[PDB]
């Protein structure tokens, strides 16, 4: 993480920055359907109409 | 030994001097010309 420019940048330099890794989803992925966060969907009101 | 030394030097870039360090450091040619001028001009080369 480089602060040299006015904005913060990500560059492959010989200085090292600590990165924290956070998980979003795992490999379980229980069955199908089962609405999952960060999904693209359509909200249908009536009888699929 | 060459690989180890190169790796250590690139880990610590300040070993190359004011020039060759980057972030406002002039080129090697500019540094050498400046050093020539410093050597020629007293009060910058000797203690005085």
């Amino acid at each position: 993480l480089s602060y040299g420019n006015g904005s913060l940048h990500v560059d492959a330099a010989f200085q090292q920055t600590l990165w924290s890794v956070a998980p979003i989803s795992s490999g379980s992925e229980a069955a199908q359907g089962y609405l999952i966060g960060g999904d693209v969907l359509r909200l249908l009101h009536g009888h699929m109409d | 030994n060459a690989n180890v030394v190169v790796r250590l030097l690139i880990r610590r870039p300040e070993c190359f001097g004011p020039a060759l360090r980057g972030e406002g450091g002039n080129g090697l040619l500019a540094a050498m010309e400046e050093a020539i001028k410093i050597a020629e001009d007293p009060s910058r080369d000797g203690p005085s």
